[PDB]
């Protein structure tokens, strides 16, 4: 089997990167813990704390597209009712 | 007896007529067409109308009352 | 040549390539109707013009068309 | 409250697979009866059951 | 409350069925009895309570 | 668009056959059937559904049996290939007084006849849209609109004129009750029953559907509550960097 | 006495009959084709698509 092309991920033992050393990890096994101890907590705070963050670059641009729409549905009503004999005729030249 | 719907029509537009504020619409409809409904001329087909409009927004108004008074016997 | 062949078999074969015809009178169609009849894979439009329709027809400004062409 | 007698019970491995599908089907068939029982009790007079009586004299 | 309302269920899950009459249509029509002439105050609210 | 023949949104009305625990009222599809075929028979054609499902949800075992031996079905030729006739069978389709199309058209006075069988979902809105369209109509048109003579009106339908005659007067169904002669038990009967024919599986369908709901509804909490234990020993893991000595 | 009813008609043309007889006597026999708009049966001898 030849070797694959050079790739800067690989398989276990060669991840390709940076070596490291004093870096130490503590888990613990899934049985000795409550599976969902924190699970309002999270659901409640995080979740709020994370809408008010995103809070600042969603709305705007639905809004403002909101408002465009609206504004053509109005000019497009308003066009057909009462208007259609005489500023219809101007428009469509 | 033999009139649900039409009884129906008949009280809501009782309702309406406590406060009636479209029938001045049929009376400006009237006028319209009782001084601006004799062309002679063959060579016109857009007759203006204040009716069109006037007819959706009233049954639209008086039908969103409609959907009651469930004694659809059987 | 393997390519062509595959090609003439997988297009239009003897039976497609005959043409359908159909007559509609004239006589039946409403004034204020219209009817639509369908030919050899697509519709025809069949429409009793109003004698101030063929005027508003023929009384097109070309320049506001970006293809000249009149009712004759 | 899990005494041996339970303890014993989750050891067996080659035969516990017939015992689990016979109880998922059986299992499937009590729910499907109950969900028939339960649809066909919450609607009364519409369905078909009681018409040939309504319709009996 | 989660066992209260439960429990509710249950118990009357198995009190069955114990009304032949008073069902929706009954309450329509006294209704419409009670609310058509008599002086009626503003045609009264009696809407019908449930299932 | 223009409203003029966009056409304006019929409000949502209330049915028996609009919700999520719900089943048809086939106790009034028996009746239906009545009200369908004592008018609309030389009509249209509804040509579409087979006489198999019209046993246990609207007739039991006889009437439609004796609905077959009264109809002649134009049978194979015999040995001479002379043509017969014979009585119907119970898996046959419901006939039409036209032979296949043509006796439509030359009696109509104009248009054809949609086939009934789909008209339900033919059309936006559903159950209510043909409810409106066939009440809504008044009996003369709004003023100024001079509609080609022999053309009726309705401001529902997007279109402001039909063929069709308004054959809806009350006073003459009288199946055996007081509830017909009043507009609006034949129109939910026969809406009913065209929702009927173009889906004659409501019932299994909801019934399936809420098994399966709650199944699924079962195996997504499970796979919630396993999902949050097995990935309990890598959500929590932590790490403590402690600088190496300076040597390399 | 035999069918031999499988084949088209524009498969004659140019082996053995030209085109002059088969299409000239593609008027020799009646089939029952479509009506009038009063539904009664039109009887005109067929074309190419016919066949035997
Ligand atoms: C009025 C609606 C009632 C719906 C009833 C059925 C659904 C019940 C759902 C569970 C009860 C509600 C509990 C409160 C909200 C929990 C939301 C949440 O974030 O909790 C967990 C959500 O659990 C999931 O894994 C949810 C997967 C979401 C899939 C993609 C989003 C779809 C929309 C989800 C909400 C709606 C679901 C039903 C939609 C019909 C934690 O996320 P996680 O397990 O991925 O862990 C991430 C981290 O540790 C945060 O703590
Ligand atoms: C004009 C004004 C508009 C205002 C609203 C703008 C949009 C904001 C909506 C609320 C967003 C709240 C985000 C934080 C709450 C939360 O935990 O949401 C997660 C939980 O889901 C929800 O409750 C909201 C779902 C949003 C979309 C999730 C996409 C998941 C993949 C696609 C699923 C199908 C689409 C969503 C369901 C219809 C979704 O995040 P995730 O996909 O990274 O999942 C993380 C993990 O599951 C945490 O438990
Ligand atoms: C034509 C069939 C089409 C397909 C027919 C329908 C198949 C539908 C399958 C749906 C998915 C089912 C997944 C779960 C099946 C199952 O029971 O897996 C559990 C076991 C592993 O778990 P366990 O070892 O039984 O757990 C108990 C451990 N103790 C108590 C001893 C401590 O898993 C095993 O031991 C796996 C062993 C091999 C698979 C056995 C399952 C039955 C296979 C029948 C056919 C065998 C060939
Ligand atoms: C819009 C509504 C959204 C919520 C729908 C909830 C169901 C509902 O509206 O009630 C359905 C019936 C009500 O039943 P009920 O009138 O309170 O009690 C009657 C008990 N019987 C005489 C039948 C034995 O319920 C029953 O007959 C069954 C008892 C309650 C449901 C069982 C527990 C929940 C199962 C899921
Ligand atoms: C007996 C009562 C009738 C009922 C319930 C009925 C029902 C309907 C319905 C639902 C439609 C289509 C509506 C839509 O656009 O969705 C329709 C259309 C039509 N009906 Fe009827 N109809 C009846 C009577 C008749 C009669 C007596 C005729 C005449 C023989 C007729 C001829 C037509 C035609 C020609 C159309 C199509 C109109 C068009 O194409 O513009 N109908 N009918």
């Amino acid at each position: 089997g030849p070797p694959s092309g050079k790739t800067y991920m690989g398989w276990w033992g060669h991840m390709g990167g940076p070596k490291q050393k004093g870096i130490t990890s503590y888990a613990v096994s899934p049985y000795a813990q409550k599976p969902l101890q924190g699970i309002f907590h999270n659901a409640v705070f995080n979740s709020f704390r994370r809408f008010k963050s995103q809070f600042l670059y969603v709305l705007i641009p639905a809004g403002i597209y909101w408002y465009w729409w609206k504004n053509g549905n109005e000019y497009n009503e308003f066009l057909y009712s009462k208007a259609g004999r005489e500023e219809l005729e101007r428009v469509n030249v | 007896v033999t009139d649900q719907l039409e009884d129906l029509r008949e009280h809501f537009k009782n309702t309406e007529e406590g406060k009636a504020l479209v029938h001045h619409y049929e009376e400006c409809a009237e006028r319209v067409k009782i001084q601006q409904q004799q062309p002679g001329y063959a060579d016109l087909e857009h007759k203006e109308d204040c009716v069109e409009e006037f007819f959706h927004l009233q049954h639209y108004l008086d039908t969103a009352t409609a959907p009651r008074l469930f004694d659809k016997l059987k | 040549s393997t390519v062509e062949t595959f090609i003439s078999s997988m297009t239009a074969t003897a039976d497609v390539l005959a043409m359908a015809k159909v007559e509609v009178n004239l006589a039946a169609i409403p004034l204020g109707k219209n009817v639509v009849v369908k030919w050899q894979g697509k519709p025809v439009f069949i429409r009793h013009r109003t004698p101030h329709e063929i005027q508003e027809a023929n009384s097109v400004d070309m320049s506001a068309l970006k293809d000249p062409q009149t009712d004759a | 409250s899990f005494s041996s007698l339970y303890k014993t019970f989750f050891k067996r491995n080659a035969v516990f697979v017939g015992t689990i599908f016979a109880g998922a089907f059986v299992f499937q068939t009590v729910f499907d009866t109950a969900i028939t029982s339960w649809y066909e009790n919450h609607n009364k007079g519409k369905l078909w059951k009681d018409v040939k009586a309504r319709i009996a004299a | 409350l989660l066992f209260s309302v439960g429990l509710f269920a249950v118990v009357r899950m198995a009190g069955g069925q114990d009304a032949k009459t008073m069902n929706k249509e009954w309450q329509l029509k006294s209704d419409e009895y009670l609310k058509s002439k008599n002086a009626n105050p503003w045609g009264g609210y009696s809407q019908v309570q449930s299932k | 668009m223009t409203a003029a023949e966009h056409g304006l949104h019929a409000p949502a009305y209330a049915w028996s056959h609009n919700g999520p625990f719900e089943t048809f009222d086939h106790a009034s599809i028996r009746r239906g059937y009545q009200v369908y075929r004592e008018v609309c028979a030389a009509c249209h054609s509804l040509d579409r559904v087979a006489w198999r499902t019209l046993v246990g949800v609207s007739h039991t075992n006889e009437e439609v049996r004796n609905m077959a031996e009264e109809f002649e079905y134009d049978d194979e030729p015999d040995e001479q290939g002379n043509p017969k006739k014979r009585p119907g069978k119970l898996s046959d389709y419901i006939p039409g007084p036209y032979p296949n199309e043509q006796a439509a058209r030359a009696a109509n006075q104009g248009a054809l006849p949609p086939d009934l069988s789909l008209i339900v979902k033919a059309r936006h809105g559903g159950c209510d849209y043909i409810f409106s369209l066939l009440t809504g109509y008044p009996d003369e048109p709004p003023a100024g609109v001079a509609l080609p003579p022999g053309s009726n009106y309705n401001p529902y339908f997007p279109g402001g004129s039909i063929a069709m005659a308004r054959v809806l007067f009350d006073d003459m169904v009288e199946y055996e009750d007081g509830t017909p002669a009043t507009t609006s038990q034949m129109a939910k009967d026969v809406t009913t029953f065209l929702n009927w024919c173009a889906e004659p599986e409501h019932d299994e369908r909801k019934r399936l559907g809420l098994k399966t709901v709650i199944i699924l509804s079962s195996l997504y909490l499970l796979s919630i509550w396993v999902k949050k234990f097995k990935w309990a020993g890598i959500k929590t893991r932590k790490f403590v960097f402690n600088p190496p000595k300076p040597r390399k």
